[PDB]
């Protein structure tokens, strides 16, 4: 099954991504394909998945920045009929805003389905210009037709994945306890996460013992990427990454504190330094504690 | 040590 | 002895207290008497007492505000000389900006000795005035003067103190662990700790589902706080008491996020809602972790 | 449960 969590969803057959026009939360807003940057926030082409209780293999899509959902015009079983962004719910029974999401016959790729019609999201003839429509069209669950496959490409992880990256760290201490906060993460690009900081006044803070010192600055960093996440998202029920970490020196005389992000692949832990905006694959601490 |  | 600490130091005979004024940075700037707001920060009649090893009961004396310290102007063992602020630093051995401070004859007030001089911080004429001179001036250990008397009022905590503290809540989870940052801290009045909240933009933030919800209130209050204290001070060597908790209700089937400060007292600590800037002696949570 |  799809895992709950943040997609950017990339049609099988040309580069481009699934798109709401513009971000724009209006009601009837055209969902069109539209090219991508890989390693960017792609601002207008993340979508949330909220599984339905009770419904097997289906969900709500929400679009992050808009915070609307994925809406099949008056629920139309006829080929071509507009997908748009549509005020709506998590956990709506309005099956307009309801898909059943499975692998296709290729095993990589999914079909998207609407669970009232049964017609299947269609990037209409493979176009692969920017704004190109998005439709409900006939189709069947099996067939190659990749005008109807979709790469869900993961962009979040659960803090079950967040807690095995940092456990198979070799940079952790015999005494490490971990406090998660939340549930699902959207994993940030180092570039976005460096903007963030950017954006914070960090690089322009001086190191001042105990008034703000190593404790000072990561605890900052979390709060800026947290007010970050608020203001630049209008969808809820997920967070952003960025974990504060504090540890000691192999002599076990000296103790710091620091960020931490997740790499590309999802599957290992990377130190931030917000003194200086450097990434590290060891920033010369064993972590005992960490909080994100 | 304390955290600096 | 006195403890490494940030003091309030009020006159044994009249509602005095030693005043850098106007809070001054330049050389020289003249150390009065001036009253004072109980309950407050007083923002000039701040002083860290830093203790000098290997010379007994011997302090230097630095202005939170301003960051220079108490100097015996060239070190005159004449009656009369100036008391001022003065550019140094916290282990100097400049012996204008050298202090013994022990028990005065009535064994609650100090005496405030100049460690070159030999001569004692006297309010000339035990005068009440806003702006009253305060000299070095001839006087004994043992001798009743109170102008020569000085009540050391203790602002700050020790990170064992802020831990004592914590311990003998009856909010503690069985499973808390508690993470120290930082080593001394000025506790703040409920007021003061309000504005901060005021001032941060959290009273207008809304909770929201993982992207804003009680732990993005308690780390943007602790950030907050330490902004404050960085831009509020000049000293360093101290930092601001603000804690944040994770707590689990007794049907251990919920968790929160807040944060806590300390009663006037400094014996007891009190929680804090960053969603609400209500001070609750009972937040219907029992701590699981801190740092502060 | 979850901190929330
Ligand atoms: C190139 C073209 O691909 C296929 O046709 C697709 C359409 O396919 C879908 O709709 C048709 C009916 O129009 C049929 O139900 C099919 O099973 C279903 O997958 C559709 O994707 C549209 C819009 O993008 O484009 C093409 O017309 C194939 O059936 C055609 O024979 C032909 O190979
Ligand atoms: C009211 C007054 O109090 C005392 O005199 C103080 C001064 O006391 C100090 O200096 C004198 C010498 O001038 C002497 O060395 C004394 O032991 C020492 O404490 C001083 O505090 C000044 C400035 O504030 O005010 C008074 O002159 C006392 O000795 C006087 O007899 C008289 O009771
Ligand atoms: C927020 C906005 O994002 C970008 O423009 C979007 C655009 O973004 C995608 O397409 C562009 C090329 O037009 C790039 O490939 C980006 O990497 C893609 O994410 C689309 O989403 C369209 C249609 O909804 O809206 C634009 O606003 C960027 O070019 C803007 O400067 C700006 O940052
Ligand atoms: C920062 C400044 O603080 C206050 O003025 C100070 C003043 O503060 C003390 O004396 C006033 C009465 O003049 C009150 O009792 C305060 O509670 C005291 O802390 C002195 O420190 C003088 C001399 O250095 O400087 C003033 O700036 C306050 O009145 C101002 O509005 C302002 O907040
Ligand atoms: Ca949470
Ligand atoms: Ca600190
Ligand atoms: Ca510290
Ligand atoms: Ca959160
Ligand atoms: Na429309
Ligand atoms: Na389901
Ligand atoms: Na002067
Ligand atoms: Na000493």
């Amino acid at each position: 099954s799809l895992r709950r969590g943040i997609y950017h969803i990339e049609n099988a057959g040309v580069p481009s991504a699934i798109d709401l026009k513009d971000g724009s939360s209006s009601d009837g807003t055209p969902i069109v394909g539209w090219q991508f940057t890989p390693d960017t926030i792609n601002w207008h082409q993340l979508w949330l998945a909220e599984p339905i209780p009770n419904v097997a293999d289906t969900f709500t899509l929400c679009n992050l920045f808009s915070g609307t959902y994925m809406d099949l015009y008056n629920g139309s079983s006829e080929a071509g009929t507009a997908v748009n962004g549509w005020q709506g719910t998590a956990f709506t029974t309005n099956p307009h805003q309801l898909w059943t999401i499975k692998k296709s016959s290729d095993g990589t790729s999914y079909k998207i389905q609407n669970y009232g019609s049964k017609t299947f999201v269609d990037l209409v003839n493979g176009d692969s210009s920017d704004g190109a429509k998005i439709a409900g069209w006939t189709g069947t669950w099996d067939e190659g037709n990749p005008h109807q496959k979709w790469y869900f490409n993961r962009m979040s992880v659960s803090s079950a994945e967040a807690q095995a990256a940092i456990a198979r760290n070799p940079h952790i201490h015999g005494t490490y306890r971990g406090y998660i906060l939340d549930g699902e993460y959207l994993v940030l690009p180092n570039a976005t996460f460096t903007q963030i900081w950017k954006d914070s006044g960090l690089p322009g803070s001086k190191w001042r013992e105990q008034i703000y010192d190593a404790d000072d600055f990561a605890i900052a960093m979390k709060a800026a990427v947290g007010k970050w996440g608020a203001d630049s998202w209008k969808a809820n029920g997920f967070a952003i990454f960025c974990g504060v970490m504090l540890g000691v020196n192999k002599a076990g005389d000296a103790a710091a504190a620091y960020n931490f992000t997740l790499t590309k692949d999802h599957a290992d832990i990377v130190f931030f330094e917000p003194q200086n905006g450097g990434y590290l694959n060891d920033i010369g601490y064993d972590s005992y504690m960490a909080f994100y | 040590p304390v955290v600096r």
